[PDB]
């Protein structure tokens, strides 16, 4: 691999011990460069939290701790604190690129309230929209705790990454949150596969929900 | 302390141009380089390039290409940014980083704090609204009943449902901007609906923006 790789969304109690892996390429990790961890809290600049592996910068809490081998690298956090809840990514250096690299980011909830696992309906074009040559299909997510999932589209049984725009989580009056991903696509493509189907997955479980043209 | 400032944000339309700084202070301007990052919405951090500070060597992405220009004024204590041929893609926000050194390798100790740049080509324009469904009225599925709204500009709509004259309780939703610049959002009627009713039930937006209000009472018959 040429890129790193995280979990999308961790999860702790206040006080408890979470981990977060950040995975890298022979051509990163396997290439000698040590790997930094950045914090992005809510509405601020990124802040360096740990360089080289396992130094810590005179500002940073010692409950942030890191460590590479290998080719994972994990960064730990003991005591979990409301202060923590935010952002993080790690970063590189790639050799087949000549330039840096970054994680996809994982963002860490510290729990408020129970779980709740994301409720999801998936809608076909209207009819009023088809006829105005165009189609979009509609998945519409809601009623989920940590505020975090993962959409992934397919047509019929193959996976399709076009045309795919997701919105990113707001919280609702209710402190839970809600989301919505959109698949644009003509009306021959449309009548032209059997299924669609809107994958959302949040915190060790997927949902699936399928529509066709012929359904109704 | 070292700190890094930059220009406030920026917008412009498709195939344009644009110059972001990033003023540097607390330290020696010549002796650490300065990176640039970018991060689109859904997407993860880019680099951008590296400019040696000193002797004005530049070293960019290769994705970008001819696309970015990284320049330096000493005197001036700053370092801009320039990238031409705009498109949609290129929305995010810019930082820039200051390479420290340490006992192993290149470090970014300091970051600032970001400018975002919206290429937007859209005029003001009312919001389109269609009625989607779930679920069959031929089966026992229960039916939700959606409004969509797209092809606005700008932010925000405001949407309400009824049930004849009293107020009914919706789910809100974000708003994302699309390829072409235009936003849209869904509102979902939160009860699903047992029985079926002709005209019953209606979405209503309003869209300030453009001094309009779109309702729709009518869900059509399947295709």
């Amino acid at each position: 691999q040429s890129a790193l790789t995280q979990p999308p969304s961790v999860s702790g109690a206040p006080g408890q011990r979470v981990s977060i892996s950040c995975t890298g390429g022979s051509s990163n990790f396997g290439a000698g460069y040590d790997v930094h961890w950045y914090q992005q809290l809510p509405a601020t600049a990124p802040k360096l939290l740990i360089y080289g592996n396992n130094n810590r910068p005179s500002g940073v809490p010692d409950r942030f701790s890191g460590s590479k081998s290998g080719t994972s690298a994990s960064l730990a956090i003991t005591g979990l604190q409301a202060e923590d809840e935010g952002d993080y990514f790690c970063q590189s250096f790639d050799t087949s690129l000549s330039g840096w690299i970054f994680g996809g980011g994982t963002k860490l909830t510290v729990l408020g309230q129970p779980k709740a696992a994301p409720s999801v309906t998936l809608f076909p074009p209207s009819s009023e929209e088809l006829q105005a040559n165009k189609a979009t299909l509609v998945c519409l997510i809601s009623d989920f705790y940590p505020g975090a999932v993962t959409v992934a589209w397919k047509a019929d049984s193959s996976p399709v990454k076009a045309g795919v725009e997701t919105t990113t989580p707001s919280k609702q009056s209710n402190n839970k949150y809600a989301a919505s991903s959109y698949l644009s696509l003509t009306p021959e493509q449309w009548k032209s596969h059997r299924s669609y189907s809107c994958q959302v997955t949040h915190e060790g479980s997927t949902v699936e929900k399928t529509v066709a043209p012929t359904e109704c | 302390q070292v700190q890094l400032v930059q220009s406030g944000a920026e917008v412009r339309n498709p195939g344009a141009s644009v110059k972001v700084s990033c003023k540097a202070s607390g330290y020696t301007f010549t002796s650490y380089a300065i990176h640039w990052v970018r991060q689109a919405p859904g997407h993860r951090l880019e680099w951008v390039g590296r400019i040696n500070t000193d002797n004005g060597n530049t070293k960019y992405s290769q994705k970008f290409h001819g696309r970015v220009a990284l320049s330096r004024d000493t005197s001036a204590s700053t370092t801009y940014m320039d990238l031409s041929s705009l498109n949609s893609e290129d929305t995010a926000v810019y930082y820039c980083a200051r390479a420290f050194y340490y006992s192993s390798g290149v470090m970014f100790d300091s970051w600032g704090q970001g400018a975002l740049v919206t290429v937007s080509s859209a005029p003001t324009k009312a919001p389109d609204v269609f009625p989607i469904i779930s679920g069959c009225r031929h089966d026992n599925s229960p039916v939700v009943l959606a409004c969509l709204i797209t092809g606005y500009h700008p932010t925000s709509v405001t949407v309400t449902w009824y049930m004849g004259t009293q107020s009914q309780p919706q789910r809100t939703f974000p708003e994302i901007q699309r390829r072409d610049s235009y936003y849209m959002t869904s509102s979902q009627l939160s009860t699903p609906l047992q029985q079926w009713r002709q005209g019953e039930y209606k979405c209503v937006v309003q869209h300030t923006a453009s001094k309009s209000k779109k309702e729709i009472f009518r869900w059509p018959e399947s295709p």
